[PDB]
RNA sequence: AUGUUU
RNA sequence: AGGGGAUCGAAGAUGAUCAGAUACCGUCGUAGUCUUAACCAUAAACUAUGCCGACUAGGGAUCGGGUGGUGUUUUUUUAAUGACCCACUCGGCACCUUACGAGAAAUCAAAGUCUUUGGGUUCUGGGGGGAGUAUGGUCGCAAGGCUGAAACUUAAAGGAAUUG
């Protein structure tokens, strides 16, 4: 090498590098709005969301904590924002 | 770093280091301990008088040969008994 | 880093580049700081709150939304503990450790790691007072730290 | 100098290893340090076989082997030609003949 | 043992690389030029050389030995060419006039070549 | 713990450079390492530097051109005195027609030869040549 | 005579290279005495040492001969020479030939202003060999080689006037002294300065200019 | 002489020295 | 290198790399001049007119005297779609 | 600055997929090659031909900067490879290397060895280190035909292709000495296909 | 298996 | 100081060798080896490589965590985990090649970024002996530990490597 644009690397090696590595450190995590058996609202679950998060007005675990990533109950759906 | 403080307000570690690992120079170590005075029976002079006591041969040292006709002498300022090599060819018969 | 430990481990949060509320988050800043403090008067220290408030709810950052810091809204809202959060639950994990101890007596690891422990408190109690968090002459006192956390 | 790049021993991590006795003169020796060599041989050699197929009761006997983990310390290994003096470029090869 | 040593080696090999127009594989007509061609001082040396450019002149005819260059390795090297002719240099045969690729080598191609037989499959 | 944010700057700059890149990324790129690239930057060592702002205390991608032989702190900032500026020059310079030591003086971040004609002075940050 | 090979040195006996700046503007390698004689006539050459070196050897001392020679006349040109010999006038002979095979420019520059002729290094250089570790600083005029004897020697056959030395190591080890010196000094022109930084554009190697020179008719 | 048997020798020689210390007063 | 009233007392202004800029020493063995053939009119690789790059000793042992090569020639012409400035 | 009629055409560009030019190294490689386009399962690599081919054809124009002919040394150890050098200094001028490189060929001007070549091309960097190592010894430049694990020391000017394959190295070395000529003069239009097949540059077992 | 000094 | 004391086993006793062999080898065998409560604080306590921080090559393994996959395999009933593969990533024990570099070399990704000498900091050494001795202090029940000279003596001692 000895020559590259330390300025504007490439997506992929972005998204390959570690998220404090990056050009710019930011999250890799994110929010999902998950379809509550109920109504009222949509609630809003952090993907790695160290909480057993139930449905804001019932008793219904959304996801479940786990090392990284959370389950999400194996019945679920979740839109991405 | 150089396993030495390089900080501007390090002076008197610095110093203080310095001063402790001085002691371990021979020059320095006997001139602050004043090791000629008390040792070394010429008192911290360059030359000393004396009574010859003994003409002795010292037989040198290996791979050596030839002893060397010294003698004992005892000396006027305080009575210690030191050895004096007799250097030339002869020079024995002129000291007795 | 790992003060009392050899690991050099990065884990932590990059928090985003933005300073400012994500836009799908329509919840009102009045609303999340109410959040706030029906959290705190359930008893829960700012770390859990921000936890709860990022898992059920949308909230990423209390500070990029309220502009304020969770434990600064608690003392406001005259909420704030004696001791801080980190203090309170480094005097915890030494009374456990001590506890242990005294029941023990041969654990020389748990000695070990209690005079860890105990250094790491005196560190962060000589920052509190020096910032006047707490009294200038507060004191952790090994014979009466259960009774300060309990 | 240092004779091995990491020692006379498979130890870096470690710190401290439990002996075992060589087999041979009972030598400790730190495990990670002795030869270990596992000897996993026909009850009858080589010679006998024929004639124990033949004194056996039962056909197609599969007859067994006996294993047998053998610790060798140094001395012992070099001595018994285990293991063999080497090239100084040689020692740098650890894959088994 | 019957092995010959560099003074008849070497001067075998030199005999070739300057003497291949020129004596053939018989040992007896070998010998005979020697005398003229070189200037052995003794008739048994003569013979060893004689019957060891005999055996690399007999050794020749069936493939090129190493470190012999006559001049003639050259010719001969170029007049033999072309092992496998008249038929096809690989190109738009062996297959239905394509090209078989993966997927991967055809959006290789279609980067700038939109004009190549391709049976991605 | 990280003592000097100018001092490993500078570090990886030279690393880069005698590695033979052409770029080098620094951080976190603070204020006197800006200054102290521009000092560069004006007398042609290195090129043009992009200072990249995170909302932590940032980062910096150098260009370099190949003329910088050597860039280095002197740690711990010394006071220097305007007969003293002669002597670090002696001492850290390869000559006395090029290379520039830089100070730190109450008249700006500047090179010796900067500092002596401004007839200022400060307290020693490092050199260039 | 000559009757060159390496095509180098038959463009030099034929005159189309004339100095050797040229060579060192190229890089181009120099496998005969016999062009550093016809491009540098006045190359006075002085034998620094020669010393026995003895292998162990069934009763042992082989005790060959090395000799250390420098050559160059007194104008930006200095080679070196370490050669084993079995006889001390034929260790001689080839360190003189190794010491012109080895002739390399030195860069002279000024310690102050810009007053002609320059009298000193342009810049202040490092040479290492073994321990030893060899320093020359650029010094005013009439200071002299401030240099032990074998490194003043070396520093006087290349031209310089003016330079101060400072050494470390076992100076005493002749050779390794005398090779950190000759690493110095090479350096000079490997020291990139201000005054070197302006852009030239690359020009044609003399082995393509005068192409003709390599062929067998 | 190995250096641990030097010291060995050593510490039997400040044993007795010691004992020889003690039983003067 | 000139001297009062500016002339060039200096001998062998030296070549530079065309990757590093650093100076091609005397002794740089190592190092390669590279000369590029001029195409006219569809080829005929006019003799004598050459693009020149110089590379240093140092980059080919490094093993990167190939891609600064083709950045170089790339950013000269000679070359459409090698090298790439993001990588 | 190439004109139009230097791009990779069809024809030759499907030679070289016929060769298997494009099938690199497996899915180790050195890292200091960009001429890899996105890996296929299986491991196998797929090579930039595009950049192969613009590679080549650079590679081409320096040799043909090259005054005299034989100053051009092709070198290859490699059996796959010692019929496509032979070819290659038979069409072009240059002076070929099949077989050992004798160690001493650059330096050490003894006879039955020392040519002195302006450029040097190797057919494997790997099988060939010594002849590059000698290059960079005596200042010769270096075009080498680089597989994805070849070493680049001492390498000025790599053809990224598969040099596992006796077809791909022969049409590599047909396709150098094709360019040449081309820039030389000797074909005087290039977009005619050279109609002497690129199989007289393939090695041969039986 | 052992074989002492120079 | 208690308990326990199978095995091995300083000491001791013995058999044999030897020129002598209360050494190696053999047979016993006390203290010890084991444990509780207290001391002791020393090891080639070693990676003979202080700790924190940044940067400077390539690569494949492997441990732990995480991320992703048209992934293989295991059944619960969509899927999921479990195990495995591929790729990336963080942290770790290490390893292989090459060293721009370093070193006296052996060798070293640190033992590099050092005469182009300065990121922060602690400790230690100043030729070999005398000597880790004497003395004083201090700790220990003791054995000893920590601190620690001097007189005097000596031209080498030592390190790496080469050939015999
Ligand atoms: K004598
Ligand atoms: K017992
Ligand atoms: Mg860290
Ligand atoms: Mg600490
Ligand atoms: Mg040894
Ligand atoms: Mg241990
Ligand atoms: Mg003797
Ligand atoms: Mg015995
Ligand atoms: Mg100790
Ligand atoms: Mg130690
Ligand atoms: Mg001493
Ligand atoms: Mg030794
Ligand atoms: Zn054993």
């Amino acid at each position: 090498v000895l020559v590259q644009d330390l300025l504007h690397p490439t997506a992929a090696s972005e998204a390959r590098k570690h998220k404090l590595k990056t050009l710019v450190q930011g999250p890799r995590s994110y929010f999902l709005d998950v379809k509550c058996p109920g109504c009222l609202n949509i609630t809003t679950v952090f993907s790695h969301a160290q909480t057993a998060v139930t449905c804001e007005s019932c008793s219904t675990i959304l996801c479940t904590p786990t090392g990284g990533k959370a389950k999400l109950s194996e019945g679920t759906s979740f839109r991405r924002k | 770093g150089k396993g030495k403080p390089r900080g501007l307000n390090s002076a008197r570690k610095l110093r203080v280091h310095r001063r402790n690992n001085r002691w371990a120079e021979n020059n320095y170590k006997k001139r602050l301990l004043g090791t000629a005075f008390k040792s070394s029976p010429f008192g911290g002079s360059s030359h000393a008088k004396g009574i010859v006591l003994e003409k002795l041969g010292i037989e040198s040292k290996q791979p050596n040969s030839a002893i060397r006709k010294c003698v004992r002498v005892q000396l006027i300022k305080n009575g210690k008994k030191v050895t004096a090599f007799v250097p030339n060819d002869g020079c024995l018969n002129f000291v007795d | 880093g790992r003060m009392h430990s050899a690991g050099k481990g990065i884990s932590s949060s990059a928090i985003p580049y933005s300073r400012n509320a994500p836009a799908w988050f329509k919840l009102s800043s009045e609303s999340v700081i109410e959040q706030i403090v029906k959290y705190a008067r359930k008893g829960l220290t700012p770390s859990q709150i921000g936890v709860l408030l990022r898992d059920a709810h949308g909230v990423t950052q209390a500070r990029v939304i309220t502009g304020n810091k969770i434990m600064r809204i608690l003392k406001s809202n005259g909420l704030a503990p004696e001791i801080p959060e980190d203090l309170y639950y480094l005097i915890k994990k030494a009374v456990s450790v001590r506890k242990h101890l005294e029941r023990n007596r041969k654990d020389k690891d748990a000695k070990f790691r209690l005079i860890l422990i105990e250094s790491r408190i005196h560190r962060l109690a000589r920052y509190y007072r020096t910032v006047a968090v707490l009294p200038p002459n507060w004191k952790y006192e090994s014979a009466t730290a259960s009774a300060l956390v309990n | 100098p240092k004779k091995r790049a990491s020692n006379g021993r498979n130890k870096k991590g470690r710190g401290h290893v439990k002996p075992v006795r060589c087999v041979n003169c009972s030598k400790s020796i730190p495990k990670d340090k002795a030869i270990k060599r596992m000897a996993i041989r026909n009850i009858v050699e080589a010679a006998a076989v024929r004639d124990l197929s033949e004194a056996s009761v039962y056909p197609e006997y599969a007859l067994p082997k006996t294993y047998n983990k053998l610790h060798y310390c140094v001395s012992c290994a070099i001595h018994a030609r285990i293991v063999r003096v080497r090239s100084r470029e040689d020692r740098k090869n650890r894959a088994p003949p | 043992g019957r092995v010959r040593t560099k003074t008849v080696k070497r001067a075998s090999k030199a005999l070739i690389e300057r003497y291949y127009p020129k004596l053939t594989l018989d040992f007896q007509t070998n010998k005979r030029l020697c005398d003229e061609i070189a200037t052995i001082q003794s008739k048994r040396l003569r013979n060893k050389i004689a019957g060891y450019t005999t055996h690399l002149m007999k050794r020749i005819q069936k493939g090129p030995v190493r470190g012999i260059s006559f001049k003639l390795q050259e010719e001969e090297r170029e007049r033999k060419d072309q092992y496998v002719p008249e038929v096809s240099a690989l190109d738009l045969s062996r297959s239905n006039g394509v090209l078989n690729v993966d997927n991967q080598t055809s959006d290789l191609v279609k980067s700038l070549g939109l004009k190549l037989p391709l049976s991605v499959i | 713990t990280r003592s000097s944010v100018l001092a490993d700057a500078l570090n990886a700059i030279n690393n880069a450079e005698k590695t033979g890149k052409r770029q080098v990324l620094i951080r976190p790129s603070s204020k006197v390492i800006i200054k102290f690239l521009q000092v560069m930057q004006k007398h042609g060592y290195i090129g043009e530097f992009e200072y990249i702002d995170d909302h932590r205390s940032g980062k910096i991608v150098v260009q370099l051109n190949g003329r910088l032989n050597k860039c280095g702190v002197i740690s711990p900032r010394f006071n220097v005195k305007i007969g003293d500026i002669e002597k670090w020059t002696a001492n850290l310079l390869p000559a006395r027609q090029f290379g520039y030591v830089i100070l730190t003086t109450s008249a700006g971040i500047m090179d010796h030869e900067e500092a002596r004609r401004k007839h200022v002075s400060g307290k020693i940050l490092g050199f260039v040549y | 005579g000559w009757v060159p090979v390496t095509k180098l040195g038959r463009l030099v006996k034929a005159g189309k290279i004339t100095t050797i700046e040229e060579i060192f503007l190229h890089s181009l390698p120099v496998k005969e005495f016999q062009i550093i004689d016809t491009l540098l006539p006045g190359l006075q050459d002085e034998v620094m040492n020669i010393k026995p070196v003895q292998k162990q050897t069934r009763a042992g001392q082989r005790t060959r001969f090395k000799a250390v020679v420098v050559v160059g006349d007194s104008n930006g040109h200095v080679g070196l020479g370490i050669k084993t010999a079995k006889e001390v006038a034929g260790a001689i002979r080839a360190g003189i030939i190794i010491a012109k095979l080895s002739v390399i420019p030195i860069r002279r520059g000024y310690w102050g202003t810009n007053l002609g002729q320059p009298h000193s290094l342009a810049t202040k250089t490092t040479g290492k060999c073994g321990s030893v570790t060899v320093r020359l600083i650029p010094a005013p005029r009439g200071s002299g080689i401030v240099a032990s004897p074998a490194v003043k020697k070396l520093l006087q056959l290349a031209g310089v006037e003016d330079v101060y030395t400072q050494s470390n190591g076992k100076t005493r080890t002749l050779e390794n002294t005398l090779k950190a010196a000759f690493v110095a000094i090479g350096n000079t022109y490997g020291f990139l300065t201000p005054n070197l930084w302006a852009e030239q554009p690359l020009p044609v190697s003399p082995l393509d200019i005068y192409s003709d020179e390599a062929s067998a008719q | 002489m190995r250096a641990k048997w030097r010291k060995k020798r050593t510490r039997r020689l400040k044993r007795k020295r010691r004992k020889v210390r003690a039983r003067s007063k | 290198m000139e001297n009062d009233k500016g002339q060039l007392v200096e001998l062998y202004v030296p070549r530079k790399c065309s990757a590093t800029n650093r100076i091609i020493k005397a002794d740089d063995h190592a190092s390669v001049q590279i000369n590029v053939a001029k195409v006219d009119e569809e080829g005929r690789a006019i003799p004598g007119e050459y693009v020149t790059y110089a590379l240093s000793g140092y980059v080919r042992s490094r093993g990167e005297s190939d891609d600064s090569l083709n950045r170089l020639a790339q950013n000269d012409g000679l070359l459409k779609n090698v090298w790439s400035y993001s990588r | 600055s190439l004109p139009a009629t230097f791009d990779l055409t069809p024809e030759d560009a499907q030679l070289l997929l016929a060769a298997n030019t494009h099938l690199g190294a497996r899915n180790v490689q050195v890292h200091q090659e960009p001429y890899v386009f996105n890996a296929r399962p299986d491991g196998v690599h797929v090579i930039n031909v595009g950049k192969t081919w613009e590679k080549l054809v650079l590679a081409a124009r320096i040799i043909a900067a090259i005054p005299n002919p034989e100053d051009v040394v092709a070198i290859s150890s490699r059996t796959f490879g010692q019929r496509a050098v032979l070819k290659f200094a038979a069409h072009t001028g240059a002076t070929p290397i099949a077989g050992r490189f004798t160690p001493g060929s650059f330096t050490n001007y003894i006879t039955r060895s020392f040519k002195e070549p302006r450029l040097v091309i190797v057919t494997d960097p790997r099988s060939d280190a010594q002849a590059i190592k000698e290059a960079s010894y005596v200042n010769i430049p270096v075009i080498a035909l680089t597989d994805l694990d070849s070493p680049s020391e001492f390498v000025d000017v790599a053809i990224p292709c598969n040099n596992r394959g006796k077809h791909s190295i022969g049409l590599i070395w047909y396709l150098l000495a094709r360019e040449v000529l081309r820039l030389r003069g000797a074909l005087v239009d290039r977009t005619q296909p050279w109609s002497i097949m690129p199989d007289l540059y393939f090695y041969r077992d039986p």
